[PDB]
């Protein structure tokens, strides 16, 4: 098979500057008809893969001319001039010279931007959930940069780890930040035996954590 | 106009069979090598099958003997018959005209499982601590206990992607849970309505919550 190799990650790119993604193939993709059968596509969460470039240098429909591709038969580079926030995603090279079809492992484009502390919001279990004997306490830690963050839960001032599940978004297509949801799930009975619940977020922005909290009896 | 449309996906028991179909506007399948390729959570695309213009069929050894690709030249339909299905065949399946300028469809989800299609419970996330909330207010919906993926959470008919965040679903003893948040200026809400609309096509369910102070 023709193996397509590309790096998982690229240099973080500041908005308005260029990015370059490399790929290579074990066999030349130049056909005797003079066309090179390399294509590039972009994957974003929540939508279908989108073709960017085909036959090594031809733009696909809808694709702006800040995208370009060049190469030999075996070594290729996709370039993006003047990167925009919506360009974030995973860029794949692949070949359509021969069967079997083969695909690269994808290169994630990451945008570099200014640091941002998280906006932290805490929510008690909804009455509706409690009626079924469940109790999820949710904390969103939203629109922060860079992506590294930590969350800690306190029930009546005492650290709690069990029952916490975290979910992280990919980089935002509008503001190039990251977000996190953290949920502490407990029975209704254990929820109702404690009063103070707390979410605390630690992020490089501040050496002190942003803490959010409520008291159940209020 | 030019597009491919896959259909036929759904839930199937381990060891079962399922047949996918693909139709097209503007692509005459008989002229091309037509293919099926699938996308599984962690991974780059995986090739499943191809059929040449002359009807010759090609498979990876991973599905050979279980999957069959065929084409109805006259009606212009592409098929993938799958048998002896395994949990590992769980994927989004795409038909593709891969030659030249590749075209592919939106894909159709096949889930190989003994589990039962289960609708979400949807809980509102509104501030309730003390009665204070800042310049901007963050609201959400917690979507719990559904199977399979996926759900779509739409805020005010999509008018608010006013910092909408969609958090990836997490699996927990058989069922999925996800959440979605939106941020609006405090001048707008609660003085105007904010609603989360949670669509779960697989269970034929939509749930809307109007968030309340
Ligand atoms: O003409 C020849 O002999 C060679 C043709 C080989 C061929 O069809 N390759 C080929 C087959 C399928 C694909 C599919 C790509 C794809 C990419 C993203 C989403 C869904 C599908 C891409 C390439």
């Amino acid at each position: 098979d023709i193996v397509m190799t590309q790096a998982a990650f690229s240099n973080p790119v500041t908005l308005g500057t260029s990015a370059s993604i490399s790929c290579r193939s074990t066999k030349s993709l130049l056909h005797s008809n003079g066309i090179t059968y390399l294509y590039w596509y972009l994957q974003k969460p929540g939508q279908s893969p989108q073709l960017l470039i085909y036959q090594m240098s031809n733009l696909a429909s809808g694709v702006p001319d800040r995208f370009s591709s060049s190469g030999s038969g075996t070594d290729f580079t996709l370039r993006i001039s003047r990167v925009e926030a919506e360009d974030v995603g995973v860029y794949y090279c692949a070949q359509n010279l021969e069967l079997p079809p083969t695909f690269g492992g994808g290169t994630k484009l990451e945008i570099k931007r200014a640091d941002a502390a998280p906006t932290v919001s805490i929510f008690p279990p909804s009455s509706e959930q409690l009626t079924s004997g469940g109790a999820s306490v949710v904390c969103f830690l939203n629109n922060f940069y860079p992506k590294d963050i930590n969350v800690k839960w306190k029930i009546d001032g005492s650290e709690r780890q069990n029952g916490v599940l975290n979910s992280w978004t990919d980089q935002d297509s509008k503001d190039s930040t990251y977000s996190m949801s953290s949920t502490l799930t407990l029975t209704k009975d254990e929820y109702e035996r404690h009063n103070s619940y707390t979410c605390e977020a630690t992020h490089k922005t501040s050496t002190s954590p942003i803490v959010k909290s409520f008291n159940r009896n209020e | 106009e030019v597009k491919l449309v896959e259909s036929g996906g759904g839930l199937v028991k381990p060891g079962g069979s399922l047949k996918l179909s693909c139709t097209a506007s503007g692509i005459t399948f008989s002229r091309y090598i037509m293919s099926w390729v699938r996308q599984i959570p962690e991974k780059r695309l995986e090739w499943v099958a191809s059929i040449s213009s002359g009807g010759i069929t090609y498979y990876p050894d991973s599905v050979k003997g279980r999957f069959t690709i065929s084409r109805d030249n006259v009606r212009n339909i592409l098929y993938l018959q799958m048998s002896s299905l395994r949990s590992e065949d769980t994927a989004l399946y795409y038909c593709a005209r891969g030659q030249g300028r590749p075209y592919w469809g939106q894909g159709t989800l096949v889930t190989v499982s003994s589990a039962k299609t289960t609708p979400p419970s949807v809980y509102p996330l509104a501030p309730g601590c003390g009665d204070t909330t800042g310049s901007s207010v963050t609201l959400g919906c917690l979507v719990k206990g559904y199977f399979p993926e996926s759900v779509t959470v739409t805020w005010n008919s999509g008018s608010l992607s006013s910092s909408v965040h969609t958090f990836p679903a997490l699996l927990q003893s058989g069922l999925y849970t996800m959440s979605s948040s939106v941020t609006v200026p405090s001048s707008t809400w609660p003085s105007e309505t904010v609603t989360c609309s949670v669509a779960h096509p697989a269970s034929s369910t939509t749930v809307d919550k109007k968030l309340e102070p």
